[PDB]
């Protein structure tokens, strides 16, 4: 029946996106992360004068 | 926490008519929140001690001449 | 039966494809950073006013008003700073378990077995908080909704679809199929062209919002996924299951990378947030803790004090101030 | 629609006494508080007393207290004021207006049509100059408010309101906390200023909005209302 | 002279010493501080959905306040003998009875209201907070009045020369029947009374919780027999006491120097055992429940 | 310190606080159930006895006390999830045909649905109520064969109380975790319209424990 042949078809669009080399990526989201490491409090907490809680 | 604190009379008795001179010396008991009628005891030199009652016919005679040989030799 | 062969032929060959893009994994890169030392939370604002256990709750764009939704029926708006009570919104249901809160702050939203949809809104002239409309397109219920604007809003449901609504019309525009099993889990991209959502089928997949298509498919975990949550740059996402283990993915990889785990956990993850850097991965467990994970080495840098129970949902500020946690004490924590 | 009358006036004699009231319909008559604001024949307006929900806080101004008083009964959503003692300073037109409180509310956004009474016969001031200022329409122009004590609360707030009174209507807000616009009014209007200097800025003028702009404190009760702007064509 | 040379007298008897008894009042001044703040910890932690036991309870923590003041009461004169006053006494005798009555109309309360809560279950009022603040006050004023009572005659007194500045009664011409009467006060209003209130209470619950079929049958009667004989035990060997020295003084017990230092050491025993229970009183109401067993492990575990 | 608007807004808190106590204590009241069953079981009858989307919910009150009773029926995935919610239920009423057992084993699935719901993790200290329904057809067809067909062992002579007490014990039985949970029994037919009554004292034993057990600190 044709809705196998659809699905089999159908099932191999995944398979056309551009890799990427795993290094790069970890390299990309380390530079975010000591990008804007200076922004949140979370790790660099900010001085009781400005945390609103 | 000061309840536990007693205080009861200090004289259990049963004597009278000793004779006045041969009892040595005393110490002043007076009535107080302790015992409110008044008490009285007395001493010896045999160093057992004789509590003397506070109410009987012969103490309003021991009175004046126990009292004399403090005030005199 | 050749079809069977061509699909385990096609598998065979993505992990063919997948295993050639690695050439060192990110603990290796990332070894020779500073660690992040230690990051103690301390309480300091309970939110009380619940009688019932506490499902979901999410906060706002101005990072000060957050909704809570409760098995007391009661939808209520809390306001952070001073711990005062805006609105207190009585559900037809008692069975809520989801709620979302309008980025403009006009809307706010609940969902639950009673497998429809309800939008409420806040600003209207008449003075109380009234029902705008009520969704009735799903057949089964309602596990997440999270909204890209006013008008629109996307909701995962347990009939192994997603769908999103045209909030004036209150028809479906498109709808999102291929999961296996129950949807649980649904998080938006700060770029909201794309969402991604788990199932208890073990794998969260990837979607496009408006070409009604999956671009990619992981896998990942071997039990259900009950979290997710997108990495702030945009190009990754963690995923927290029953298994006791995180799990974070790259989209541009489409490739797992990094593993959260440590052999004293058993127990499943019920919430997974990032902050605002990213730098800190902060998962709300099933056993009366929240523990918080360094995202780039994979350590342990700290634990956020327990509740007194289950902590069902765990959200982050928009600008990284805070990060509150709703349990099942009947209380809101707010961390910092 | 919403819709907010009120009636009782009438001619009294002076030394009496007079009852009015405030029907309210079309809105959550027990969610809102509500005040009272009173208009002589030819000057500015200034407040009477406030009720809040649930009757727990009552305030009144410091020429009215022990005279007057305010009652509200919720089931019939019908405020009252009943006026003892009556002077002949007294004589003003009564407006019925409402308020809300909570984080990012606009109080005073609704004020009634008002009635008419007629007698046979240490706190902040708020100054406002330049009783005339003529212009045109399609031009710009700006009216400047002054408070002696500085609005710029702790909490980063500064409470100031901007009214407007067309002839032979009631007041309609349009500016709240000295940023915000009211809800329907025209992105025409802005505010902003200091602490203790303000104004308001008209981008582009039109026929249609023209006649007495007030400004209003609301810092620490009693409220206080400036003398007004008149604006001519 | 005429006479023998022996009497019996008893000028002398077997005596409780002063700093031995402060130290064990100090001991259990150390058991109440840190039941009390443990309690009120975890109360405080869970203030959102406290009942009415609860409030009952926290009425009792106050406990800590009243014996520290009557502790410093007697320590300060005793680092400092010339600080003493005739009316100070007033005031650490009237915490101190404050400190012993306060438990058992609260404990009186508890049994009422486990009783209402039984009996008048599908109402809402008996687990609201304002009955427990109302019992509380109730406690409160019936606590205060009979220490006011108590207080009424309690001043500075002349112990023989060279041990003086001692406190006692007062009263004056008919001290000895005030004596009388407070002690006849005091276990009419602390004992007897509050233990047929506790044993009906009891008793309806029980007969409540017979007919409803459920395991918890025995928790039920184990933690009720319990509380009563625990009460039983700890408060009624000083009201025994007590009534023994009154017939001493009576005159009804035939007299002995021997039994007189056994009644004199049996009331200071007496004494602390009834400040020991009042200090412990909080602890084993709380420790036998679950919640309370539940929020024990998180502290416990830290 | 406080400003203007900042003391409205905490008395509208307040406000809003003693609205959300006062419905809390309304709805301390109305004790909710939840039926199970491997079928109907004809469970609908002591509703259409009485004459009193999402799921379905039926509301009735009897003396002063007011009961919402839900249906698992209504379930479109596995109980995991679905169940999970239900933790607040007073009592779980469970229903068993007498005369279900020689239809063309079940009685081992009902079983092991038995002792999966009263010793499911969730469902730590809720008391189960049986109501054992059909008993008057199942006295007559017991001549034709016993429960025998199933179970082993089987003990007793043929009369029908005997092997009805051994039945019950062998549901009762699956309470290993009794420790914790209590659990009643009652037999029902179609006609005899006193299921209420049970009911009632049902949960008046589980309203008294669970107002001991929070309240009363026992």
């Amino acid at each position: 029946i044709a809705q196998a042949r659809k699905l089999v078809e159908q099932l191999k669009m995944e398979a056309n996106i551009d890799r990427i080399k795993v290094s790069k990526a970890a390299a990309d989201l380390m530079a975010y992360c000591e990008a804007h490491a200076k922004e949140d409090p979370l790790l660099t907490p900010v001085p009781a004068s400005e945390n609103p809680f | 926490a000061s309840v536990a604190t007693e205080l009861r009379c200090q004289c259990l008795q049963t004597l009278q008519g000793i004779h006045p001179k041969c009892i040595q010396s005393v110490n002043v008991k007076s009535p107080g929140p302790h015992c409110a009628q008044t008490e009285v005891i007395a001493t010896l030199k045999n160093g057992r001690k004789a509590c003397l009652n506070p109410a009987s016919p012969i103490v309003k005679k021991i009175i004046e001449k126990m009292l004399n040989s403090d005030k005199s030799n | 039966d050749q079809l069977r062969q061509e699909a385990e032929q096609l598998k065979n060959q993505i992990r063919d494809a997948r295993k050639a893009c690695a050439d060192a994994t990110l603990s290796q890169i990332t070894n020779n950073i500073d660690p992040v030392g230690r990051i103690q939370m301390r309480t300091r604002r309970t939110l009380r006013g619940h009688l019932a256990k506490i499902y979901a709750m999410h906060w706002g764009t101005d990072s000060r008003l957050l909704v809570s939704a409760s098995q007391d029926g009661k939808l209520i708006i809390w306001d952070s700073y001073t711990t005062n009570k805006v609105h207190a919104i009585p559900l037809r249901s008692s069975w809520v378990m989801t709620c979302a809160y309008a980025p403009s702050g006009n809307y706010v939203a609940c969902g639950g077995l009673d497998n429809i949809c309800s939008i409420y809104n806040l600003k209207t002239r008449e003075g109380n908080v009234r029902v705008s409309r009520e969704l009735a397109g799903h057949t089964g219920y309602l596990s997440c909704c999270r909204f890209l604007d006013d008008n629109q809003i996307v909701t995962s449901s347990g009939d192994t679809t997603c769908a999103l609504w045209d909030i004036e019309t209150g028809q479906q525009t498109t709808t999102f199929t291929g999961h296996t099993g129950d949807v649980m889990s649904l998080s938006l991209a700060p770029d909201t062209r794309l969402f991604v959502s788990g199932a208890c089928d073990a794998s969260a997949k990837l979607w496009d919002v408006r070409e009604g298509m999956c671009r990619q498919t992981f896998t990942g975990h071997e039990s259900d996924i009950n979290a997710i949550c997108f990495f702030p740059n945009g190009n990754a996402f963690a995923t927290g299951s029953d298994d006791a283990t995180c799990r974070l993915f790259d989209l541009r990889a489409d490739q797992e990378l990094m593993t959260y785990s440590h052999d004293n956990i058993i127990c499943g993850i019920t919430s997974v947030s990032f902050s605002k850097s990213g730098r800190l991965l902060l998962a709300g467990y099933d056993d009366f803790n929240c523990n918080v994970w360094d995202a780039l080495k994979a350590d342990r840098a700290g634990v956020l004090a327990g509740h007194d129970n289950r902590v069902s949902c765990l959200g982050v500020t928009d600008d990284g101030m805070a990060v509150a946690t709703g349990s099942w004490d009947s209380f809101l924590k707010i961390w910092n | 629609d919403v819709q907010l009358v009120e009636s009782g006036g009438g001619l009294v004699q002076p030394g009496g006494s007079r009852k009015l009231s405030c029907s309210a319909s079309g809105f959550a008559f027990s969610s809102f508080g509500m005040h009272w604001v009173r208009q002589a024949p030819e000057k500015g307006l200034e407040w009477v007393a406030y009720i809040s929900s649930g009757s727990g806080t009552i305030y009144y101004a410091d020429t009215v207290k022990g005279r007057f008083t305010i009652s509200r009964d919720d089931p019939k959503n019908t405020l009252f004021l009943q006026m003892t003692s009556l002077r002949s300073e007294d004589t003003a037109m009564y407006y019925c207006v409402r308020s809300i409180y909570y984080y990012g509310s606009s109080p005073f956004d609704f004020w009634g049509q008002g009635t008419t009474l007629t007698v046979s016969s240490s706190d902040i001031v708020m100054t406002q100059a330049t009783s005339s200022v003529p212009v045109t329409p399609g031009e710009s122009v700006s009216i400047s408010c002054r408070s002696s004590k500085s609005l710029l609360h702790s909490n980063g707030n500064t409470y100031l309101y901007w009214f407007l009174q067309r002839p032979g209507q009631s007041p309609q807000l349009l500016i709240y906390r000295m940023s915000n616009l009211a809800s329907g009014v025209p992105d025409r209007f802005s505010g902003s200023g200091s602490g203790t200097a303000f104004t308001l800025t008209i981008s582009r003028l039109e026929a249609e909005d023209v006649g007495v702009y007030y400004c209003m404190q609301h810092l620490e009760y009693p409220l206080t209302f400036g003398a007004g702007t008149k604006l001519e064509l | 002279c005429n006479f023998s040379l022996e009497v019996s007298v008893c000028e002398m008897t077997t005596v409780v010493p002063y700093t031995w008894n402060v130290g064990i009042l100090s001991l259990i001044f150390l058991i109440n501080v840190l039941g009390n703040g443990l309690v009120t910890y975890i109360f405080c932690k869970h203030r959102s959905r406290a009942g009415a036991i609860d409030i009952l309870l926290l009425g009792i923590c106050l406990n800590s306040l009243c014996l520290s003041i009557s502790l410093l009461a007697e320590v300060l004169m005793f680092l400092f003998p010339n600080i003493i006053s005739t009316g100070l006494c007033r005031l650490e005798i009237f915490f101190y009875y404050l400190y012993v009555y306060l438990d058992i109309f609260s404990v009186v309360c508890v049994s009422l209201v486990r009783y209402l809560l039984v009996a008048y279950s599908t109402r809402s009022w008996p687990k609201k907070q304002s009955l427990g603040w109302v019992l509380t006050s109730a406690a409160w004023l019936i606590a205060l009045v009979l220490s006011g009572d108590a207080c009424r005659h309690r001043s500075r007194v002349v112990d023989p020369v060279s041990k003086q500045a001692m406190c006692y009664e007062n009263a004056g011409n008919m001290t000895a029947d005030w004596r009388l009467h407070v002690r006849t006060v005091s276990v009419t209003a602390g004992f007897l009374l509050p233990l047929a209130l506790l044993i009906l209470f009891y008793a309806l619950t029980w007969c409540v919780v017979r007919r409803t079929k459920l395991q918890a049958r025995r928790k039920v009667r184990g933690v009720i027999v319990a509380v009563v004989v625990l009460f039983f035990v700890f408060c009624f060997p000083y009201h025994v006491l007590n009534l023994l020295d009154t017939l001493l003084r009576r005159r009804w017990i035939r007299d002995s120097c021997y039994t007189r230092g056994l009644i004199n050491v049996g009331l200071a025993v007496t004494s602390l055992l009834q400040a020991l229970y009042s200090a412990v009183v909080p602890l084993i109401y709380s420790c036998l429940g679950s919640l309370f067993r539940q929020r024990m492990y998180g502290l416990f575990q830290s | 310190t406080l400003s203007a608007e900042d003391k409205a807004a905490v008395e509208r808190s307040k406000m809003i606080d003693r609205n959300l106590r006062e419905d809390g204590e309304k709805a301390a009241r109305e004790v909710k159930l939840l039926l199970l069953g491997a079928g109907e079981s004809g469970k609908s009858t002591i509703v259409k006895q009485m004459k009193i989307t999402g799921i379905v919910e039926t509301h009735f009150t009897f003396k002063d006390l007011h009961f919402k009773m839900f249906d698992v029926g209504g379930q479109r995935s596995e109980r995991k999830k679905w169940i999970h919610c239900f933790e607040g239920v007073t009592a779980i009423i469970f229903c068993v045909a007498l005369s279900d057992y020689d239809l063309v084993n079940r009685m081992h699935e009902s079983m092991k649905l038995f002792d999966s719901i009263c010793n499911n993790k969730w469902f730590t200290d809720t008391s189960i109520i049986l109501f054992l329904n059909k008993k008057d057809l199942f006295e007559e067809k017991i001549k034709k064969s016993p429960l025998t067909i199933c179970y082993p062992e089987y003990a007793g002579s043929n009369t029908y109380e005997e092997a009805a007490a051994y039945i019950q014990c062998q549901f009762e039985d699956l309470n290993k975790r009794k420790d914790t949970k209590e659990i009643y029994t009652h037999f029902t037919c179609a006609t005899d319209t006193k299921n209420v009554q049970f009911v009632f004292d049902a949960v008046t034993d589980v309203i008294i424990k669970n107002n001991l057990k929070d309240c009363g600190l026992f």
